[PDB]
């Protein structure tokens, strides 16, 4: 098949895929000594139209498409600047929909190792030389899609925590001798396990607050902002990049702005007023009219709060 | 009466109903209000309440129920107010400017209002600016608290710029409090030229006009270094580079070396790098 040159993909993808379900694998390998990339775009060209008939919603083919990125990126792991980049892709599409645990499956698909195998120089400023434009870009923007998982994973078992806060002991009006002792320990029990679920829910909330940080201050140009600036045209990926800023930053000032009131750490809630506004991240250009606004009528809740609790709006002693 | 049982209660539509069917109440509701200082038209003594608070937001219960109506241009306008009044809190009154510029960016303004308010803001940030930037060597050697204090001036900026104080002061330093001479206001009455020669002495000071072995030592790497950062080559910008460094001094230069001793050591290559000033300029 490899002596004619339109078997040149199919023959070892058929004499390989049967091998795959070691001295196979090197067979395979010999075969094709006797591009993918470019096969998967097409296949996924191919998914969005599908010609004649494409169904309404979803499905396995974006599920598939996942399944193949992590297998490329598993493979590539063993092609991994490319598998980078179009996981980046594939990832972008399921942060759009917030299908949190299918960019999560994806990214474990990943190897913990590649962005290190990925660099050709060990000295940074000579990577930089060699490294091209779609790669710095491609290694900056999966760290920026971990620091937003991670982001999410901590504020859900956090958000878990917050919602089994130990409950008050029942109250036995009239009760018996027997039932008054039995209440003065059940009682006393309480008033150590939510001690306990403030110390658990301080340290879960110290965490995701960092988390938080790292997306909404996202070190060297704001989240899902390339640093360079030398790659070659690609509208779908950098209108998702300014989309996927305008639908996240908002819902994660949100839900910091959540987090801190829930905990009553009300003067640092009225400071994500600083930090939205800061012309160093510009992060007021990401929001809507209506979300502002929406932040703002957040903002006034958590400054009623500190009112009363005897302090001016912003939480300084009067 | 009516009017204070309209305010013991929950019922701003009453309050509303009221004026609502009324010759003048308008003008007799405020003026009432204001009379009533602390006594009525509170919206603390009010727990419906809500809602009747809101309409007691006409006018001064703004800032509170106007940001519960999601007024965000009153807040605003408010929130800038108290930022310019504020004297007492450095801290405070970054704060305050931080939450009226997110009230005018979360608000409905045009693109036209918008960019006025964002522009005037941007001059407010511009003046803080200025103390937020204050070096960390001289704030605890002031013994200065870090946010539990007031800000500065391009004068005490300059001045602390160039401080004894101020160790590790580079090219950058000195570039700095001579960027910020545009930012004085009354030139001739505060004395800018006089600052220029202060600041170019101290950058000789720190630069340490030594010997070896009998041959002169150029310490003035720092002077050399910020004169080669004035130009920023505009000779291909269209600016009259060629004559464009007699902003400093020179026989009046050796009048402030004589008053710190220094004139023997440093006379011989101020003079040496003056000729080659004179070429590049």
């Amino acid at each position: 098949v490899s002596h004619l040159p339109q078997e040149l993909a199919i023959s070892q993808y058929a004499v390989f895929l049967e091998n795959i379900t070691r001295c196979l694998e090197l067979a395979k390998e010999a075969g094709l000594d006797v591009k993918t990339v470019v096969e998967n775009t097409r296949k996924k060209d191919a998914g969005e139209f599908a010609h004649h008939d494409f169904a309404p919603a979803l499905d396995s083919g974006t599920s598939e498409e996942d399944r193949a990125k992590i297998d490329v990126i598993d493979w590539l792991v063993f092609q991994r600047a490319e598998a980078l980049k179009q996981s980046n892709a594939i990832m972008r599409k399921f942060l759009a929909s917030k299908k949190h645990e299918a960019a999560k499956e994806v990214f474990a698909k990943i190897p913990q190792d590649s962005i290190a195998e990925i660099y050709s120089q060990w000295e940074e400023q000579a990577m930089d030389s060699a490294l091209p434009a779609e790669d710095d870009n491609a290694i900056r923007e999966h760290l920026c899609i971990r620091a937003y998982l991670e982001s999410h994973e901590a504020f859900n078992e956090w958000f878990k925590h917050i919602n089994s806060p130990p409950q008050k002991p029942t109250l036995v009006g009239q009760a018996s001798f027997t039932e008054k002792v039995a209440h003065e320990h059940k009682e006393k029990k309480y008033e150590m396990d939510f001690g306990i679920w403030k110390g658990h829910l301080d340290a879960l909330t110290s965490d995701v607050k960092e988390k938080i940080y790292n997306v909404l201050l996202f070190v060297d140009g704001g989240w899902m902002v390339d640093v360079r600036e030398d790659t070659e045209e690609d509208p779908e990926r950098s209108h998702q990049m300014v989309l996927l800023r305008r639908l996240c930053l908002p819902m994660m000032c949100f839900l910091l702005h959540t987090v801190l009131h829930n905990t009553k750490q009300y003067k640092d809630c009225l400071r994500l007023a600083d930090i939205v506004s800061s012309e160093n991240q510009k992060l007021y250009t990401v929001f809507s009219k209506t979300e502002m606004r929406n932040l703002l009528q957040k903002l006034r809740e958590s400054s009623l709060m500190l009112l009363d609790l005897q302090l001016d709006p912003l939480g300084y002693e009067i | 009466l009516v009017q204070i049982c309209e305010m013991t209660d929950n019922q701003s539509r009453l309050q509303r109903y009221m004026t609502l069917f009324a010759e003048q109440n308008f003008s007799d509701f405020l003026f009432r209000w204001y009379l009533e200082k602390g006594k009525r038209g509170k919206l603390l003594s009010q727990p419906h309440g809500q809602l009747a608070a809101f309409l007691q937001a006409h006018d001064h219960l703004s800032w509170l129920h106007e940001l519960n109506s999601q007024e965000f241009e009153k807040a605003h306008r408010t929130l800038q107010t108290l930022a310019n009044m504020e004297t007492r809190y450095f801290c405070k009154k970054k704060t305050l400017l931080g939450l009226s510029k997110l009230a005018a960016l979360a608000s409905d303004f045009q693109e036209d209002v918008l960019q006025e308010k964002v522009e005037e803001i941007a001059e407010q940030e511009h003046f803080l600016l200025h103390q937020e930037t204050l070096p960390k060597k001289l704030l605890e050697e002031k013994q200065l608290d870090l946010n539990a204090m007031p800000v500065l001036a391009p004068f005490q900026l300059i001045q602390l710029y160039v401080c004894e104080e101020n160790k590790r002061a580079n090219e950058n330093d000195f570039m700095k409090a001579l960027d910020l001479l545009e930012y004085i206001g009354d030139d001739s009455e505060v004395d800018v030229e006089e600052l220029k020669l202060e600041i170019l002495c101290k950058a000789i000071k720190r630069d340490e006009w030594s010997a070896t072995d009998g041959k002169d030592d150029p310490i003035e790497a720092t002077k050399d270094s910020i004169f080669v950062k004035v130009l920023q080559n505009l000779l291909n910008k269209g600016i009259e580079l060629k004559g464009y460094l007699p902003k400093a001094e020179t026989l009046l230069q050796s009048e402030e070396l004589n008053s710190l001793k220094t004139n023997s050591y440093f006379e011989f290559s101020l003079k040496a790098n003056y000729e080659c000033y004179m070429k590049m300029q």
